[PDB]
RNA sequence: UUGACCUCGGAUCAGGUAGGAGGACCCGCUGAACUUAAGCAUAUCAAUAAGCGGAGGAAAAGAAACCAACAGGGAUUGCCCUAGUAACGGCGAGUGAAGCGGCAACAGCUCAAAUUUGAAAGCUGGCUUCGGCCCGCGUUGUAAUUUGGAGAGGAUGCUU
RNA sequence: AAAGCUCCUUCGACGAGUCGAGUAGUUUGGGAAUGCUGCUCAAAAUGGGAGGUAAAUUUCUUCUAAAGCUAAAUACCGGCC
């Protein structure tokens, strides 16, 4: 069908047609609100492969977040401790702007569950994302075995706990020797390695 | 070398619940056995050889049987987990010996298997008849189908006429020669190709 | 707020076919 | 497969077994070209065109400055192998454009 | 509604025992749907394609 | 116990290279000398061999089954032919086995 | 003129949902200093305390873009061992894993990328005489089929 | 009506501001081999990732990322018994 062509076209982000579309849509999204509902996904192939369905109970919300680093909220931008040899301009937030976008969209629609999200645009000030959300109280959602896992209470606010794709990436949940400290949870692994274990017959 | 410079007393784990946890595990094992009876409490596992050069002398139980093993033993991959056989799609059979041993293991299991019909009134041709459903049964496949011979036999007797001649030149010299040839693989190849190029130039 | 029993026990058609033609069997192993 | 020597060191070391020839696993087919994806990628290349860095490299290749094109492609893409593959692809599109013209 | 009527009339004929080949005929309709139309174009089964503005 | 301590009495009176990602299983190769080689034979059969009730047979010892990879050459052997299968062997151990009338076979 | 789409709105419209508490344990974010290094900006304390967000009866992780280099193992988790080891470290105080191996427990799967095209076969809601009938969603794709262990197309004859 | 097995000429779609690279901060035993985040550049089709010393050439071995679900063994200074 057409979505293979859309995926190959969305690969080519520096072609004339794609840059023109990105520019005009970025101006439009800048004129719109910071968080606003998208009636349909502007990247239907990306939304479909991330799990969006044209079924009642699926919504798309478009959100823009300020890009760059993170600034520590100390008075006059200076701390009164030991020297750090670096300023607040070079501090890095450990989660992604995609995660920030998902969390703000979830707070805006607290009755829904964040399924996934995807990049749609960026400029010098903002990054633009579209978040797919699913209504766990809708009958079409609750009757579908491919999605009714999300109705269970253990999936309340997955984006706040890092259970989305960008959250798994940021927590470093991958197999191998490069992810020794983080594959099972960093703090859990640290507690296990710093726990002193004393048996009865030692 | 004492690592007590953190707040170690916040995360001291004692184990005064060791007998209680053993009792809990035994109760769970009894409940699982009662729920699964008359089936065995565990699945059938294959015989695999441990990796690395330290542990390749010894065999142990693996995760599950391969698809090639199931195909050679005549058990479909969808029926196999439903009759107490573990299936592992990641493992491959690179050699004939492990494949043959696991196929023999599966054939022995299928010979000793009793299969009750889904409906009592209508038994099928693949099902065990009522006059053969009565036999003494086992409940531990890890015991009845365990690793019988984990290591090679360390002692064997042969006649004095069958003593091998041995490697010519000596075993120590054979090891030294093998090491030297391995270290001089590439140098001899470079010399050979240089000689071939010189012969081609001045033939 | 918990899912109803019918919706929780509802299953896909491919899984239904698999459970129809290959269910968990009652079996025993001779000693 | 090559038979092992039965020794602990040297070339072809290791315990002797009868090696099997496996049917090739479907998970290892990745990277192979398919007719549909080839057709779709060719059509999308025709529809979209080229990137500005690709235009710079193809113009350097038209002038024949191959080493500078390889260096610029490595700077743009990051790795030497990806730069070499991109330069070969741009050579092929120059060749088809010339055989068309 | 027309489809439901066709199904009911065909069900009457099957209730009588007549064949679906006897009671029905090959349909001829405009083909729509994006993936379907793209597939038809690739398989060269499409005679004419109208694309929305 | 607290009652035995001295405090109760004192109550009232107070180089080279660095190897990244080392795997010890690469370098696993335990060694056994030849003076302990006959201890690997089971006791009764060893007594029969040393007394001389088996003059037409030779024992075959697989060191890898007992957990040894190299046969070293400390000590002396009796004049009995023994087949020894090992991954590694030292020159003196092989020479002493050959004087005893056996053979050292190389395995992997 | 009349109507249709698209986008954006209103309603004490019909039906739902969230907030707060708790927070021992769990998932993240943010984040010290006393202390120890003669003092001290690397370091240590500590990727800890305090601060913020989010769950459950467990959570999390989880069915390899793994480990390996072997005669190869085979999702995750935890215990024992690996091991105070490989490694990191001003002017050195110190820090410190992993594969294999034994055990406890084991369970596997769902989508996107294909045209049902000889028939959207799918679904929310409203009213019911409970048989169904309507208003809609949806072709910018809802069902069936397929997920790499494969599968699709054929051929084949038995089984469920 | 669905479903499994066997064989096969052929076909066999497989996730992009993502992978990867540079740089900065932080983190790690991985201050030559770690992860995460921000900024800049930005992929491919037997291709890609990894193979704990930087690079080129030729091989080899393993997997198949950028979508998702899932009990048990594990924890528990809160609550109830």
């Amino acid at each position: 069908g057409a979505l293979k062509y859309l995926e190959e076209l969305s690969k080519k982000k520096q072609s004339d047609v794609v840059r023109f579309l990105l520019r005009v849509r970025c101006w439009e999204y800048r004129q719109l609100n910071v968080i606003h509902r998208a009636s349909r996904p502007s990247r239907p192939d990306k939304a479909r492969r991330l799990g969006y369905k044209a079924k009642q109970g699926y919504v798309i919300y478009r959100v823009r977040v300020r890009r760059g680093g993170r600034k520590r909220p100390v008075p006059k931008g200076a701390t009164y401790g030991k020297p750090t040899n670096q300023g607040v301009n070079q501090l890095k937030y450990q989660r992604s702007l995609r995660a920030t976008a998902e969390e703000r969209v979830g707070r805006r629609c607290s009755n829904l569950r964040v399924l996934n999200s995807y990049w749609v645009n960026q400029d010098s000030t903002y990054k633009y994302y579209e978040v797919i959300l699913v209504d766990p109280n809708h009958k079409a959602i609750r009757r579908d075995p491919r999605i009714n896992w999300i109705c269970n209470p253990v999936h309340k606010h997955r984006e706040c706990r890092g259970l989305t794709s960008t959250g798994k990436k940021s927590r470093g949940l991958n197999k191998g020797h490069r992810f020794n400290k983080t594959r099972a949870g960093r703090r859990k692994t640290w507690k296990r390695h710093n726990t002193l274990s004393l048996w009865r017959y030692r | 070398n004492n690592h007590f410079r953190k707040h170690w007393q916040r995360r001291v784990r004692c184990h005064f619940d060791q007998p209680g946890k053993k009792v809990t595990r035994r109760l769970a094992r009894r409940a699982k056995a009662a729920a699964l009876a008359p089936r065995p409490v565990d699945k059938l596992r294959p015989i695999v050889r441990c990796p690395t050069v330290k542990y390749n002398r010894r065999t142990r139980l693996g995760r599950g049987f391969t698809l090639e093993e199931l195909k050679a033993a005549g058990i479909p991959r969808l029926l196999a987990p439903t009759i107490g056989i573990a299936v592992d799609h990641r493992r491959k059979n690179l050699s004939e010996e492990s494949l043959a041993a696991n196929v023999q293991r599966l054939k022995d299991y299928k010979a000793r298997l009793i299969l009750f019909p889904r409906k009592s009134n209508k038994p099928k041709k693949a099902d065990t008849p009522k006059d053969q459903q009565t036999a003494e049964t086992t409940t531990s496949l890890r015991t009845s189908f365990g690793v019988e011979q984990p290591l090679a036999p360390g002692f064997t007797e042969i006649s004095k006429s069958e003593i091998p001649a041995g490697i010519e030149g000596g075993a120590y010299r054979a090891l030294r020669k093998a090491r030297s040839d391995a270290r001089l693989v590439g140098v001899r190849e470079k010399r050979a190709k240089e000689k071939a190029e010189a012969e081609a130039n001045k033939k | 707020r918990r899912l109803s029993k019918e919706d929780a026990s509802r299953v896909l058609e491919k899984t239904k076919k698999r459970l129809t033609h290959f269910p968990q069997r009652k079996y025993a192993v001779k000693a | 497969p090559v038979e092992r020597t039965g020794l602990i060191r040297g070339l072809n070391k290791g315990h002797k077994t009868t090696r099997r020839v496996l049917k090739e696993r479907p998970s290892r087919r990745k990277g192979a070209q398919s007719k549909r994806t080839q057709f779709v990628r060719s059509l999308i290349r025709e529809v979209a065109g080229l990137a500005p860095y690709e235009r710079r490299v193809i113009e350097l290749l038209r002038n024949g400055k191959d080493k500078r094109a390889r260096k610029f492609s490595k700077k743009k893409l990051g790795t030497f192998g990806r730069a070499k593959r991109k330069c070969e692809e741009l050579q092929r599109i120059i060749a088809e454009s010339r055989r068309a013209h | 509604q027309e489809k439901k009527e066709r199904l009911l009339r065909e069900a009457t004929a099957i209730k009588e025992g007549k064949k679906k080949e006897d009671v029905s005929k090959k349909p001829y309709t405009v083909k729509y749907g994006l993936n379907h139309v793209v597939g038809l174009i690739e398989n060269k089964k499409a005679s004419l394609v109208l694309i929305a503005n | 116990p607290t009652r035995f301590s001295k405090t109760r009495k004192h109550r009232g009176h107070v180089v080279g290279m660095r190897h990244f990602h080392l795997l010890r299983n690469h370098y696993w190769r335990p060694s056994i000398n030849i003076d302990k080689l006959w201890s690997l034979v089971p006791s009764d059969v060893r007594e029969q061999y040393l007394s001389g009730q088996k003059k037409d047979t030779a024992p075959v010892i697989d060191l890898l089954s007992h957990g040894y990879a190299k046969l070293l050459g400390k000590g002396r052997l009796p004049e009995i032919p023994v087949v020894v299968r090992a991954r590694y062997v030292s020159a003196e151990a092989e020479r002493k086995v050959k004087e005893a009338g056996g053979v050292v076979e190389l395995v992997a």
